């Protein structure tokens, strides 16, 4: 198995489809996804993008996702 | 040097493009538009077809940047309608311009494969603003009416097309990357237009027709960015 670390990489680059190592809120939106209402998706991923985006550019990148 | 800011709520692209009940999430589509998890087929190649995919609500963005990845495909060497990609006050959901209402308020790019006029300046890429009060013109292919233009065969290119459509500081500016290369930043000019009014808030969108002839349109991709002045905030 894993260790933290590897973990924490792993689960980054599970939706980043595009694999330019940036999580986009489209990336999020198929991570959160009968079906909710489009306005919690919004609340959901704009939530996200307000805790982890620090640079304002719509991008999660690997040091905003894990913190430390 | 300007910020960029990408903007999911304005944006869609593969590969799980289309959600399980077969909406496009922040999207809506229209008249005979299809959405898979790899690109929405704007307007099929069979008759008479329309088909327009607008965001929801309106982005109010002072500044911005959209990159439209996108295929038109057609068996022949002349193909028809086109596509439109659109910044508009209101959702042009159905209508007779390449696919969605006329007498926009806003700005809509033509991607005009068909020679309506017989002026042998085609495939063509024209930009066209309007108010609400102008007719589209098509059987002149908006040459009355074009605010700027260039001849791009978009058409059957070995890979995707990708059109950016910059408005910043006033001045909109169209690049295309013809679709030779797999670089994806192989952009070349294409037309300006410098102190353009376009409205403070609108809905993006893209659409497109066939008519007799009829090619297939393909949007792989729709991406949207804010942009903000050195020196400013987002
Ligand atoms: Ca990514
Ligand atoms: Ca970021
Ligand atoms: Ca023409
Ligand atoms: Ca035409």
């Amino acid at each position: 198995e894993m260790s933290p670390q590897e973990l924490q990489l792993h689960y980054f680059k599970m939706h980043d489809y595009d694999g330019n190592n940036l999580l986009d809120g489209l990336e999020l939106s198929t991570a959160i996804t009968p079906l909710m209402s489009e306005d919690e998706l919004i609340n959901i991923i704009d939530g996200v993008l307000r805790d982890d985006d620090k640079n304002n550019d719509g991008y999660i990148d690997y040091a905003e996702f894990a913190k430390s | 040097l300007p910020h960029r800011r990408f903007e999911y709520k304005y944006s869609f692209k593969g590969p799980h493009l289309v959600q399980s009940d077969g909406t496009v999430p922040f999207w809506a589509h229209a008249g005979n538009a299809i959405p898979s998890s790899d690109q929405i087929r704007v307007a099929p190649s069979l008759k008479s077809q329309r088909g327009s995919v607008w965001t929801k609500t309106k982005a109010a963005f002072e500044n911005w940047e959209v990159e439209v990845t996108f295929r038109v495909t057609g068996r022949g060497r002349i193909g028809a309608d086109g596509l439109a990609i659109w910044y508009a006050e209101n959702q042009g959901l159905e209508g007779p311009v390449f696919g969605s209402a006329d007498l926009w308020n806003g700005v809509g790019i033509f991607f005009d494969s068909f020679d309506n006029d017989g002026k042998k300046n085609n495939p063509a890429i024209v930009i066209i603003g309007n108010n609400g009060q102008i007719h589209y013109d098509h059987q002149n292919d908006g040459a009355s009416q074009a605010l700027a233009s260039c001849q791009r065969d978009f058409r059957n290119k070995p890979y995707p097309v990708r059109a950016k459509i910059t408005y910043y500081q006033n001045t909109l500016t169209v690049m295309i990357n013809n679709g030779f290369t797999p670089d994806k930043n192989d952009y070349e000019f294409c037309a300006k237009v410098e102190n353009m009014i376009i409205p403070a808030q609108g809905h993006f969108g893209i659409s497109a027709a066939t008519g007799g002839l009829a090619d297939d349109h393909d949007v792989l991709s729709f991406l949207t960015f804010q942009l903000t002045e050195p020196g400013k905030e987002p």
